[PDB]
C-alpha cells in the first residue's frame, strides 16, 4: 500500500498557460502511475498512464513525466475546461491506491 | 554420474514466463549438494533435507523469469496473472521451487524488454500448460482482423527491468523442479 | 457505444444487502478485466474489487468476506453483491474497465449507495 501524497492541496491559476501537479510515493513505483481527472459531479477520466503516455482523446496540452518516487503532471495552456480535480493512482503493488486529490481553481 | 543441473541453474539467459523452458532429466544420479547466494527454497510435498537420498523416475526442470512480487504466485492453489495465464502449479504438486534475484544479469540501464508475460487470456491455464500463440485478443464485439486497435490488444506485455528499480520489480530467476514417480523402473537415484 | 451503465444503488439499512449491476455495451465482460471503484462523498477514490477474464476475483482488504464480484455473460452484465453493509460503505460506486490490472481506461456514470 504505497501511500501517495500530492504536494499542493489546491492550485489557483488564471486561465493562462501554466500548471504543475506533483505526486510522491513512499517507495518506488518505477513509472507505474496513472493520472485521472474528475470534473465535479462526473466520473473520473483517464489522462496519463505509465507516467508518461497519453490515452485516447486527451489533447496535447496534458503531459506527465516521472520515475521512482516523484511524478509530475503539467498542463501547457490552462484552458477553462481543465479546472477540476486530479488524482494520481499507482499499480506497482497491490492494491491500487489513489491520492488525496488536487483541485485546480481560478 | 552427474545430473545436468549445471545447465539448468547456471544458464546464461532464461526464457520468458509465457514460453517457459522445460528440461527432462533421467538416467543420472541427482545430487542436490550443488544447490549450496541469497535465494528462496520452497519444497512442496517432499522433505528438502533428504532430496539427495530420494530416488524417483523423472525430474522436470522448468525455468522462467518473473518479478519479485510474483514469486509467491509460483505455489499450489495460488491465483494471479502469472498463475492464471502464464504458469500454473497443480493442487497436488510434488516438487520444489527455487527462485533467486538476478538483478546483475537480467537488467540493464536502458531497460530489458526481452522478457514478456501474457496479460490477456480468455480462459485459465491447466497445470503445466504452455501457451505460445500470439494472436490478438478480442476485448469487444468488433473483430481484431489482425490489427491491434481499440478493444484489440497484443496479449504479451514486456517487463521493465532496470538496475535502479526496487527489489519487488527486480528480475527473479525461478527454477521449479517437478518430481515424477512411475510404475516403470525409476532411473533418477541420488 | 462504449458506455457503461450502473444501477441498483439506493438506501439500505446497515447490515442489509444490496446488489449492483453494470450493463456494458461494446465490451465483453467475460473477456475483460472489470473493476468496482467507490468514492466516499468528498473523499478520494478507493478500489473495491476486480475480476479477471479467467474468473479470478480479488477484493480490497476492507471488503473481503462481505463483497462478492460476479459476471453474467448472457446479458453482458457485471454484478456486485454486498452483504452486511456498514456505514462506511456509503458513496458512489463505479464499474470500470481495468486495462490488465493496471489502470481504469473507462468509467461508468456511477450510482449512489447510502447506508441509512
Amino acid at each position: 500500500e504505497i501511500v501517495l501524497t500530492q504536494s499542493p492541496g489546491t492550485l489557483s491559476l488564471s486561465p493562462g498557460e501554466r500548471a504543475s501537479l506533483s505526486c510522491r510515493a513512499s517507495q518506488s513505483l518505477s513509472t507505474y502511475l496513472a493520472w485521472y481527472q474528475q470534473k465535479p459531479g462526473q466520473a473520473p477520466r483517464l489522462l496519463i498512464f505509465g507516467a508518461s503516455s497519453r490515452a485516447s482523446g486527451i489533447p496535447d496540452r496534458f503531459s506527465g513525466g516521472g520515475s521512482g518516487t516523484d511524478f509530475t503532471l503539467t498542463i501547457s495552456r490552462l484552458e477553462p475546461e481543465d479546472f477540476a480535480v486530479y488524482y494520481c493512482q499507482q499499480y506497482g503493488s497491490s492494491p491500487r491506491t489513489f491520492g488525496q486529490g488536487t483541485k485546480v481553481e481560478i | 554420474n552427474l545430473c545436468p543441473f549445471d545447465e539448468v541453474f547456471n544458464a546464461t539467459r532464461f526464457a520468458s514466463v509465457y514460453a517457459w523452458n522445460r528440461k527432462r532429466i533421467s538416467n543420472c544420479v541427482a545430487d542436490y549438494s550443488v544447490l549450496y547466494p541469497f535465494f528462496t527454497f520452497k519444497c512442496y510435498g517432499v522433505s528438502p533435507t533428504k532430496l539427495n537420498d530420494l530416488c524417483f523416475t523423472n525430474v522436470y526442470a522448468d525455468s522462467f523469469v518473473i518479478r519479485g512480487d510474483e514469486v509467491r504466485q509460483i505455489a499450489p492453489g495460488q491465483t494471479g496473472n502469472i498463475a492464471d495465464y502464464n504458469y500454473k502449479l497443480p493442487d497436488d504438486f510434488t516438487g520444489c521451487v527455487i527462485a533467486w534475484n538476478s538483478n546483475k544479469l537480467d537488467s540493464k540501464v536502458s531497460g530489458n524488454y526481452n522478457y514478456l508475460y501474457r496479460l490477456f487470456r480468455k480462459s485459465n491455464l491447466k497445470p503445466f500448460e504452455r501457451d505460445i500463440s500470439t494472436e490478438i485478443y478480442q476485448a469487444g464485439n468488433k473483430p481484431c482482423n489482425g490489427v491491434a486497435g481499440f478493444n484489440c490488444y497484443f496479449p504479451l506485455r514486456s517487463y521493465s527491468f532496470r538496475p535502479t528499480y526496487g527489489v519487488g520489480h527486480q528480475p527473479y530467476r525461478v527454477v521449479v523442479l517437478s518430481f515424477e514417480l512411475l510404475h516403470a523402473p525409476a532411473t533418477v537415484c541420488g | 457505444d462504449v458506455h457503461l451503465v450502473e444501477s441498483g444503488g439506493g438506501l439500505i439499512q446497515p447490515g442489509g444487502s444490496l446488489r449492483l449491476s453494470c450493463a456494458a455495451s461494446e465490451f465483453i465482460v467475460s473477456a475483460n478485466y472489470m473493476s468496482w471503484v467507490r468514492q466516499a462523498p468528498g473523499e478520494g477514490l478507493q478500489w473495491v474489487s476486480v475480476i479477471y477474464p479467467g474468473g479470478s476475483t480479488f477484493y480490497a482488504e476492507s471488503v473481503k468476506g462481505r463483497f462478492t464480484i460476479s459476471r453474467d455473460n448472457s446479458r453482458n452484465t457485471l454484478y456486485l453483491q454486498m452483504n452486511s453493509l456498514r456505514a462506511e460503505d456509503t458513496g458512489v460506486y463505479y464499474c470500470a474497465r481495468d486495462y490488465g490490472d493496471f489502470y481504469f481506461d473507462y468509467w461508468g456514470q456511477g450510482t449512489l449507495v447510502t447506508v441509512s
